[PDB]
DNA sequence: CCTTGGCGGTTAAAACGCGGGGGACAGCGCGTACGTGCGTTTAAGCGGTGCTAGAGCTGTCTACGACCAATTGAGCGGCCTCGGCACCGGGATTCTGA
DNA sequence: TCAGAATCCCGGTGCCGAGGCCGCTCAATTGGTCGTAGACAGCTCTAGCACCGCTTAAACGCACGTACGCGCTGTCCCCCGCGTTTTAACCGCCAAGG
């Protein structure tokens, strides 16, 4: 039975910031691993959010929020960055 | 510079209770700087739980949620 | 509350405080430093010494993970 | 021909921190596992479950030591010893 | 047609990151930029997570990736060792590190 | 009697890694009894995972959640 | 609303003669209120690793065995457990 | 009539089956769990309870007070390790000395 | 599917003895850091009086997400493919110790 | 100095694991309907913040002594490095049946 990864995805990425690299199948699972931790981190820390202001809907903005709570340093910041552009790109 | 309120007999207080005999010269300084690293932590916390509430005072509800991300539960002021 | 209206000034501009929200940061901070006490005697008494010093202190911090 | 004492110990140190691979033997800890998890009686396991448990094992045992040698340094001492690895999970909070 | 991920420019995929929140008992509704955005900071992370792991490869002349290079690089990163510090890699190492003191 | 086959030698390895350049005679016998302690609590866990699930066998993603409900959080096996 | 007058009656069971102060009564409904939650996360923890929709009171049973300490999570089981007997029968 | 009194408990059962189907945990909730749950905490308030009034007594007193929740607490073997990351406001610490400062 | 179990051979590994250097330990004289004590000064809390920023409680309504049908192409997989890398070897270079 | 034990270096062998290509589920996109969540408009008022006189709780400078932190010495307890002996960690082929 088939089963959902990331692997493809991550293969992509690296090949936009390494033309020559190759990464094995323990470092592709740890990566697995690492997406999924960050993204239950992230959703839990968003779904808390929601709950103290008593919201339906989690946005945008709870999630940078969450974002904004759980990197330290400048790599909050990059990560705002980047989500902001994404989402300015996204409407237009 | 009101970081120099919390006194030296405030500062030898505190190890009384935790049970320190006698005290060295540096302690006070070190203690000082500790103070003010937990507590800019803790009031970042705060203000931004804040600030995503929209609010302008800041409530001892964020206080608490704040420590409870630190991972220090208080009861109490619920 | 002079303290943590200064450090607070640095975040954002123009705050409010609760007295209750100042109260527990005193309950917490309070409570911090004595279990860093606590463990620091410790460790000074491990080194075989009466007098508590800024290394016993560094020490505690290190292994607790700060 | 002798190496002085503690030279061989430092040749270790440097090797076994540019090594990766696992310090225990796998057949005892194996046994080990199967009969402190007698809990339910006749169980079964699949091997990677006791290749998991070696990893996390393996690695509080030598952040454990990390903190033991740190103690030890702090008492004036080389030489670890028991009172220091109480030390150090007293203060870690076990 | 165009897919959203291919809209907002991003290589993760937005539509599965749907799913799964709309699919993990977080709310009730889900907003339609919080996946994008998401997938936005994933794909940051990921990719500076792996500048590091291939600066380690080539610093130790391999062309894959393993294990090793990525402890090495997430432990020589202080933002990131914070960030992970409670995690534990398989077949990761330590880092090399002897105190002043034992040594002559 | 399997606690003992944890190896004097394989300690010491263990300690080369950590860092340690000299070792007390008395080391050996705290060490595994601080194994047995962590094995002893993260089967515990396991075992009551898997006998929720209704399984005959111990699963690796069992080991996983135990070690992630005591914060440890281990990458590489799922 | 709280769980205070709740508190006070089962205050009065094992104490008659006895009183209780409005801040211990509000660490009480901390504590409470904390531990509804933990047990609650972790049954909605275990509900998900087996991909069920109900969470019942085998889900809770295991929580609170995951949770609570050896001499105190029997003794919380076999409560639960002669609760749930006399709710039906 | 009251679940509560089916159940021969003390805390409000339709509470708690209303946080559980309100709190976003699960799809669906089973009949048993909220009875079951409340038997747990009203244990616990109980045994907390019960232990706070043995240190009240202790003190020839008749209100319970947060030095006396901490010291039932702490001087408890399971509760500590049930409640070790909690700071307990108005609670203070246990009085101990070393035996190396002592003359 | 794959886990537990079995027989068998190889040799890496753990345990046992010994020499003797490393450092753990008790003990001593000494210097001054921190204490017990104590006058003078700072400003911490009280309470009283007053203003109002901003939290809080009523009402709109449309922007937003959930849900549903139909379409179809993106992602997981199976199967060959082939080269990055370990392994093994001969040799020169480093480093330690007396 | 200089023996001699570790380690790095250049080079050949060949394999197994990282990857391309081809198939095809299922799940992602678009068009469309509907209910209502919550952003917004509006009215209410209470803890927080500010100023002031006041009592006095408390911090701090200074005096001066002995406790105790520290450098140094002698010595013997034990741990490391190496050699010898015993053995089970590991790898391989094979089977029942959970």
């Amino acid at each position: 039975t088939r089963k959902e990864s990331y692997a493809i995805y991550v293969y992509k990425v690296l090949k936009q910031v390494h033309p020559d690299t190759g990464i094995s199948s323990k470092a592709m699972s740890i990566m697995n691993s690492f997406v999924n931790d960050v993204f239950e981190r992230i959703a839990g820390e968003a779904s808390r959010l929601a709950h103290y202001n008593k919201r339906s809907t989690i946005t945008s903005r709870e999630i940078q929020t969450a974002v904004r709570l759980l990197l330290p340093g400048e790599l909050a910041k990059h990560a705002v960055s980047e989500g902001t552009k994404a989402v300015t790109k996204y409407t237009s | 510079d009101n970081i120099q309120g919390i006194t030296k007999p405030a500062i030898r207080r505190l190890a009384r209770r935790g049970g320190v005999k006698r005290i060295s010269g540096l302690i006070y300084e070190e203690t000082r700087g500790v103070l003010k690293v937990f507590l800019e932590n803790v009031i970042r916390d705060a203000v931004t739980y804040t600030e995503h509430a929209k609010r302008k005072t800041v409530t001892a509800m964020d206080v608490v949620y704040a420590l409870k991300r630190q991972g220090r539960t208080l009861y109490g002021f619920g | 509350q002079r303290l943590v209206r200064e450090i607070a000034q640095d975040f954002k501009t123009d705050l409010r405080f609760q007295s209750s929200a100042v109260m527990a940061l005193q309950e917490a901070s309070e409570a911090y430093l004595v279990a860093l006490f606590e463990d620091t005697n410790l460790c000074a008494i491990h080194a075989k010494r009466v007098t508590i010093m800024p290394k016993d202190i560094q020490l505690a911090r290190r292994i607790r993970g700060e | 021909h002798r190496y002085r004492p503690g030279t061989v110990a430092l040749r270790e140190i440097r090797r076994y921190q540019k090594s990766t691979e696992l310090l225990i033997r796998k057949l005892p800890f194996q046994r080990l596992v199967r009969e402190i998890a007698q809990f339910k009686t006749d169980l079964r396991f699949q091997s990677s479950a006791v290749m998991a448990l070696q990893e996390a094992s393996e690695a509080y045992l030598v952040a454990l030591f990390e903190d033991t040698n740190l103690c030890a340094i702090h008492a004036k001492r080389v030489t670890i010893m028991p009172k220091d690895i109480q030390l150090a999970r007293r203060i870690r909070g076990e | 047609a165009k897919t959203r991920s291919s809209r907002a420019g991003l290589q993760f995929p937005v539509g599965r990151v749907h799913r799964l929140l709309r699919k993990g008992n977080y709310a009730e509704r889900v907003g339609a930029g919080a996946p994008v955005y998401l997938a936005a900071v994933l794909e940051y992370l990921t990719a500076e997570i792996l500048e590091l792991a291939g600066n380690a490869a080539r610093d130790n002349k391999k062309t894959r990736i393993i294990p090793r290079h990525l402890q090495l690089a997430v432990r020589n990163d202080e933002e990131l060792n914070k960030l992970l510090g409670r995690v534990t890699i398989a077949q990761g190492g330590v880092l090399p590190n002897i105190q002043s003191v034992l040594l002559p």
